């Protein structure tokens, strides 16, 4: 047997005497943990082992999802019965059923922070020698790699290669003069119609553009160079 | 652990003022009248909101409602969710409000309520 | 018992 | 709900907006940084009213900028767990009633809705009526709920509502 | 799932169990009122735009009894479309046609979708009918008694519309006393008040009932345009009346007329039949209105789809053109315009003021005499009036017609992109200048001209038997570099080598650009050649548009098929296999992932409802592949056909699936149509619909297969007419053997020119199986040729299509008077400048046209290389060139000689007074 009580969730006594009084977790074991929970409203200290105690959530506050099909998964509860906590993902707006247990609370966004520092935000990628694309975000088995056209095809983490940065690069926009790379301007006009950002990388056709307010995409869409203006 | 059910809310935000949804169709339509860079769609998609939810529309009326509830005991957070309700009766202005319960009893708060009404268009 | 006739010219 | 308050922000400013129309540039700058941005603090900024002070802007060593710490006067919303309001729905889906209140959408799932309401994805119009064709809830259409939860995503807020409790639906 | 085998085991076709609203049986009363409802509704009705007539294949009152008999094989019977349209067409033509037959399939769900609402709001009409009963027998001003005229208003309703009139007016008088008829049935009111409520509570009522008219008497009076009723008069100034309701919430006479007045306003704007009259009227007197916002007077310039109608003022609803009203609310959501419909004229005139909608029906309320008294009344009437028509009618009639007009919009795009995929499908497998198929060497190119060419060898199964690379097939014979010139001499004599030892029948040359057309004069050289050799036989040199097989090469299913295969050589392997069979080779790219929208069917596709154009789409396999019938042994034998099963009537995806898997486990050919039901266990109305449709080919069998072999199997003779059939060709030989005598007659088919037919349909109807003229003579056709292919035979794209095709542009992109961006290639000699357009036309900007003034030397103006501005004079379609200029007085176009053609109803004045 297994327990899932990880450091910073809530929980309550599910049978016995004391039923019902929700605490924070402090201490951190297997099956003989001892707990000494910190209480919403409540000033004294019981004393508890792993199996009397029960992972429950208050409607409409964050849970995320360590085992299940759904693994790795963040999002809202809305109806909390025995067995089934039902939630709406961050990803999709449709329904995830799963079991109390296996679940965790933290208010935080799914960053996906740098260890080591290999790669980094806005990179430029090679995918096949026809088309260009930049890496924006690493799913759990998928990358988000957003290619020349404007769009993520969905792969795999082993199909992208590392593609040198043209530094030196400039386009021609709506008052047909001269943008470069790493500089800030407007995407009005295109398929990304009313977007802020700064460009990063150019091609044959296209623009890579940059921002941190937009969440799509680690903060990037890709767009026609005349359709730009100076920002 | 913050809650409006309960008056509960952040240090900071204790000492914030509370709006009506005609008051901030004021001040938005007046900004809006002052600057036509141009307006965010967060500012377009809160005036067709609170546009379609402005329930009466002088200002001046809502001063009277305003000072007779601080001679109640009533916060301003009910200050103005109970102008842009616009309720019926004492029992729903506690069903919506669960602050009110045991607060008033209800034929004082209807007379209240009978008094927001009349302002409306 | 039928047949269908060849009839038409 | 929708409140007035007296914030402060300190922005930085490059020589080259200097001479008498710098305040005024200062003013302009605020006006597009402070507007349709959002915090899990002090809720929404919906816009700018007036301006309290601008304090006296003190030059970085080092560097050409010069900060303008700013008192400003702003309209902000900001959704309680527990509060009351009105939206209009945006999509009506077999998940749940997507909605929106101002500058911020809401989901109901079909769990917190009455049981009564089945689904209509059929129609022109995506409803949730009831067996009798009673309560006919479509888009378009002035609901009140009552917001069970919040959450923040980069500079915007996106509620949960509920529906079970009295006096709560359709206009 | 288990959806998935409850759909495999079930004896209906799947798009019936996957239809939305389950399919259920129709007593002949529901079929006669349906078809009647359909007829009106989907026939005979007009659009209120101007639409072309999309009937590419008003139909008269006797198409109801058609629509009746559809609805019945469909509702009753069972049958798909396809089954009704190719075996039952005596009981449907000539009024009903496939797509006739898909539309009123289409509105048996609307209509089923009103009688599901009309019957609950029935329901519910009759409980708050009983909760009133109760309330009256255990009267206060404001009880109004839900009577037998309101039941029959709801049992009268004809649309979604009228149905939501009749819900909104039940809603107004009782939507108050809802949750008290449920609470004392056996839950808490939702409670917000409009002002209507707040003036009940007050108890106007007894104010409101005294301004004359009740609601229906106005609509009447409206109805009739005249005064069918004479306004019931109160003998009272309203001022002085008032005074009897003055209350906390109305404390003055002129707040409680303006509480009173309010109610009776909404009352008129709730009113089912002025709501009915009113909707009816703004349909025919519509004015649409449209300005730009201060961001749409900068964005809306002269290339924007949105220029031909920025400014409208008073343009007819009725005078909108296919799509343009998606195109206005396209541009109205961008927030550049804002649209206003209004049923009056717009302007500053007293008469344009006179002849306004509300100065005609006040006139229908108001009581013709002198008096004061009088007077006041009217005036009080006037603001009733003016108060129900332009705070609700006005805003709502706006709203639902605006909804209408984008509907049609968005269905006639709809149509148009269906009309597109018909126009692709409907081309029959190329047949050169036949039994074992034609070999086809397609060869594919990217743009970059240092990109290897590919060529793919198929067989006439549509196996890849052999494929080449070519590196240097892209040069050009004139070549600066005579080492390019060289390097292209060995892929020439390559490909020669290839054409010598393959002998394909046709070379298919990707529609990429227009570098296609220099493959194409190299391959036809190659050939003519081997041809001036006499080695080989004629081999055909076709263009092939390249935009399915470029979504076939990037689609998951090309790289499952041949993973090791490079993306252009698997471009040129769906170039060989679309002129060997264009249907079967759409029925790849169009999978379970929905990946046929990828397709440039129309400008706005992705702007049309998703669900509605698949269906749409889907509708046009569904309809040629059951015309061309499906080989299931091909199917089996070569896994490229096996899409197609799922489009054969009566099958789709799960049950076309289960067929293929069930042949495949017992690893045998499909040798008899019977094995369908005693090897497939298929079910008699699966087999019925399909049956017709499936071919299986009867001269690829032999050895213990001979034991049953059915002739007529490889044909579309359904097996319920085989005896027909057998007895057809028994006595077209005047037999004193069946199946002797249907070989004799397949070998010897001129012999059945004789045969009177009609007498036997006679027999027939006198055997009891109806009317069968038109099986019989389906029946000699068919036995006459089996299976001949009713798709437009192959021809080669002609000018118009290569054009198009190469420059990837349309008549409406690429217009005489469009401004464009070109790069400077040279100078001809100076008679002019030539360029080259992105899209690779060839520009030439003759010297007088380089600027407004004379210049004798385009060298003082341009350089190779330089990028220009210009706009199109003359486009030369067969040349690929175009007649530019770039003279400043055409470029800002100062007399406005070039600009594309505005609305009639264009605002000219608004346009000078914002200038």
């Amino acid at each position: 047997r297994e327990h899932n009580f990880q450091p910073g969730d809530n929980v309550e006594v599910c049978e016995g005497e004391l039923i019902n009084l929700q605490g924070k977790i402090l201490s951190v074991d297997g099956n003989k943990i001892t707990i000494m929970p910190k209480h919403e409203d409540l000033k004294d200290m019981l004393e508890f082992p792993a199996q009397e105690l029960r992972k429950y959530f208050k409607m409409g506050d964050h849970v995320k999802v360590i085992a299940g099909r759904f693994e790795g998964d963040t999002g809202l509860i809305v109806r909390v019965e025995e067995n089934f906590v039902i939630l709406f993902s961050d990803l999709t707006m449709h329904e995830l059923k799963v079991l109390p247990r296996d679940l965790q609370l933290c208010s935080e966004t799914a960053s996906g922070v740098d260890v080591g520092g290999q790669h980094e935000w806005g990179e430029l990628v090679q995918l096949d020698p026809q088309t260009v694309g930049v890496i924006v975000r690493l799913e759990r088995e998928t990358f988000q790699v957003l290619n020349m056209y404007g769009k993520v095809v969905t792969v795999r983490h082993q199909a992208v290669t590392r593609k040198k940065d043209n530094r030196f690069a400039v386009a021609l926009d709506s008052e047909q003069n001269n943008i470069h790379v790493k500089d800030i301007v407007k995407v009005i006009d295109g398929p990304h119609s009313g977007r802020e950002g700064e460009i990063r990388h150019l091609f044959r056709s296209f623009a890579f553009l940059h921002c941190k307010k937009l969440v799509e995409n680690g903060g990037m869409f890709v767009c026609k160079t005349r359709h730009l203006v100076l920002a | 652990e913050e809650d409006a059910s309960q008056l509960i809310f952040p240090k900071e935000f204790e000492t914030a003022e509370t709006l009506l949804n005609s008051e901030v169709h004021m001040l938005l339509e007046h900004r809006k009248q002052q600057n036509e860079q141009e307006l965010s769609e967060v500012f377009m998609k809160t005036l067709n909101y609170t546009a379609r939810f402005s329930r009466f529309k002088n200002r001046e009326t809502i001063a009277s409602v305003r000072s007779l509830l601080l001679q109640k005991k009533l916060h301003k957070f009910e200050l103005a969710c109970l102008a842009n309700l616009c309720p019926e009766t004492a029992e729903e202005s506690k069903a919506l409000i669960p602050s009110l319960e045991g607060r008033f009893e209800d034929e004082e708060l209807q007379q209240i309520l009978d008094d927001i009404q009349t302002k409306r268009s | 018992v039928y047949r269908i006739p060849k009839k038409s010219q | 709900m929708f409140y007035h308050i007296s914030l402060e922000h300190e922005i930085l400013l490059h020589p080259r907006y200097f001479g008498p129309n710098l305040l005024n540039t200062v003013k302009q700058k605020l006006f597009t940084e402070v507007e349709g941005t959002c915090t899990g603090k002090y809720g929404f900024v919906i816009a700018v009213t007036t301006i309290d002070n601008i304090g006296a802007g003190v030059i970085q060593p080092g560097r050409g900028f010069v900060l303008y710490p700013v008192k400003y006067k702003a309209i902000v919303f900001r959704p309680f767990k527990g509060e009351v309001v009105d939206a209009v729905v945006t999509q009506v889906n077999k998940v749940g009633l997507f909605t929106e209140i101002g500058p911020m959408s809401c989901f109901i799932s079909r769990h917190s809705i009455p049981s009564e309401m089945e689904f209509d994805p059929n129609s022109n119009p995506p409803c949730y009526k009831t067996m009798d064709e009673d309560i006919v809830i479509q888009q378009d259409d002035e609901i009140r709920l009552k917001i069970v939860g919040t959450r923040v995503d980069k500079n915007d807020i996106f509620a949960i509502g509920s529906l079970m409790d009295d006096y709560l639906g359709l206009v | 799932t288990d959806q998935d085998n409850e759909i495999r085991a079930t004896d209906l076709p799947e798009r019936f169990q996957l239809r939305s609203i389950p399919v259920k049986g129709a007593e002949d009363d529901e079929l006669e009122e349906e078809a009647d409802w359909i007829y009106r509704n989907a026939f005979a009705t007009p659009t209120i735009s101007l639409q072309e007539s999309c009937d590419y294949l008003r139909k008269g009152p006797s198409t109801i009894q058609k629509i009746k008999e559809a609805l019945g094989f469909m509702r009753n019977q069972h049958f798909e479309v396809p089954f009704i349209a190719f075996y039952r067409k005596e009981y449907v033509e000539p009024e009903l046609h496939i797509n006739d037959l898909w539309r009123v399939w289409q509105w048996d769900e609307k209509w089923t979708q009103l009688r599901i609402r009309k019957e609950n709001l029935t329901r519910l009409f009759e409980k708050m009918q009983a909760y009133q009963y109760e309330q009256i027998s255990a009267l206060a001003d404001g009880i109004r008694a839900l009577d037998t005229t309101d039941m029959e208003r709801l049992k009268d309703v004809q649309s979604m519309d009228e149905l939501k009139d009749v819900y909104n007016h039940f809603l107004l008088y009782y939507g108050r006393d809802i949750p008290k008829m449920q609470n004392a049935a056996k839950l808490k009111q939702a409670s917000r008040r409009d002002m209507y409520t707040i003036c009940q509570s007050a108890g106007l009522d007894g104010l409101a009932k005294k301004f004359g008219l009740t609601p229906e008497q106005f609509g009447e009076n409206l109805r009739d345009s005249y005064q069918r009723h004479e306004t019931e008069q109160f003998p009272a100034e309203p001022l002085e009346l008032a005074k009897d309701y003055v209350c906390s919430q109305f404390p003055t006479p002129e707040a409680v007329l303006e509480g009173a007045r309010y109610m009776v306003a909404l009352q008129i704007a709730r009113e089912p039949l002025v709501r009915q009259v009113l909707r009816q009227t703004f349909q025919e007197r519509a004015k649409l209105n449209i300005t730009p916002t201060k961001k749409g007077r900068k964005d809306v310039d002269e290339a924007h789809y949105a220029y031909s109608f920025k400014y409208l003022k008073n343009k007819p609803v009725k005078e909108l053109r296919d799509d343009q009203f998606l195109k206005i609310c396209l541009a109205e959501d961008e927030g550049l315009l804002t649209t206003d419909i209004s049923i009056d004229l717009k302007g500053v005139e007293g008469y344009g003021n006179d002849q306004t909608y509300f100065e005609e029906i006040k006139q229908f309320y108001y009581r013709d005499e002198f008096s004061h008294q009088v007077q006041e009344w009217n005036r009080q009437r006037t603001m009733a009036i003016e108060r129900a028509l332009q705070q609700f009618l006005y805003v709502q009639m706006a709203k639902e017609l605006k909804n209408k007009l984008l509907a049609e919009a968005k269905e006639y795009v709809i149509k148009a992109c269906s009309r597109k995929l018909y126009n692709w499908l409907r081309v029959a497998p190329y047949r050169p200048d036949q039994g074992k198929g034609i070999r086809v060497l397609g060869i594919a190119f990217s743009s970059a001209r240092d990109h290897p060419v590919f060529c793919a060898l198929v067989n006439g199964e549509g196996e890849v038997t052999d494929f080449l690379r070519l590196p240097h097939f892209t040069k050009r014979r004139t070549a600066w570099r005579e080492e390019e010139r060289e390097k292209k001499a060995q892929d020439i004599e390559t490909l020669k080598k290839f054409l010598l030892n393959k002998k394909p029948h046709v070379v298919t040359v990707a529609g990429e650009n227009r570098d296609a057309q220099m493959l194409i004069e190299d391959v036809k050289r190659i050939v003519h050649e081997l041809d001036q050799g006499q080695q080989l036989s004629s081999i055909g040199v076709e263009l092939v548009d390249n935009e399915l097989a470029i979504l076939y090469m990037n689609s998951k299913k090309s790289e499952a098929e041949f993973r090791d295969y490079p993306p252009v050589l698997r471009q040129a392997v769906s170039l060989a296999r679309r002129i060997q069979d264009p249907l079967i080779e759409f029925a790849q790219v169009c999978s379970s992932d929905e990946d046929i929208l990828c397709l440039k069917f129309h400008p706005l596709q992705e702007h049309v409802v998703k669900e509605e154009l698949l269906n749409a789409l889907y509708c046009e396999f569904i309809n040629r592949v059951n015309e061309v019938g499906v080989d299931v042994n091909r199917a089996i034998a070569h896994p490229y056909s096996q899409a197609l099963i799922q489009y054969v009537c009566g099958l789709g995806p799960r049950k076309g699936t289960h067929l293929l898997k069930i042949l495949k486990q017992n690893n045998t050919r499909l040798e008899s149509r019977t094995q369908l039901v005693t090897m497939c266990h298929m079910g008699p109305k699966v087999f019925m619909n399909c049956a017709g449709f499936l071919k299986i080919d009867t001269a690829s069998l032999g050895d213990s297969t001979d034991s049953y072999i059915e002739v007529l199997d490889g044909s579309r003779v359904h097996p319920e007419t085989y005896e027909w059939a057998r007895k057809m060709a028994v006595d077209a030989l005047e037999y004193d053997n069946p199946a002797g005598a249907l070989e004799e007659i397949l070998e010897n088919p001129e012999r059945l020119k004789d045969l009177d037919l009609d007498a036997f349909a006679e027999e027939l109807e006198r055997q009891g199986y109806g009317d069968k003229h038109i099986t019989l003579y389906d029946i000699r056709a068919e036995l006459s040729c089996r299976y001949k292919d009713l798709r437009t035979a192959y021809r080669s794209p002609n000018t118009e299509e290569i054009f198009n095709m190469l420059t990837k542009e349309t008549p409406e992109t690429f217009y005489i008077g469009k401004l464009i961006i070109c790069n400077v290639t040279g100078i001809a000699h100076a008679i002019g400048v030539k360029t080259r357009l992105d899209n690779g036309v060839t520009g030439f900007i003759p010297t007088k046209f380089l600027s407004d003034k004379v210049v004798k030397r385009p060298e003082e103006r341009v350089k190779v290389g330089m990028t220009v501005h210009c706009r199109i004079m003359k486009i030369d379609i067969e040349k690929f060139s175009a007649d530019l200029t770039c003279r400043t007085s055409d470029l800002m176009d100062r007399n406005n000689e070039w600009k594309l053609p505005k609305d009639t109803y264009y605002d000219f004045d608004a346009e000078a007074a914002d200038h």
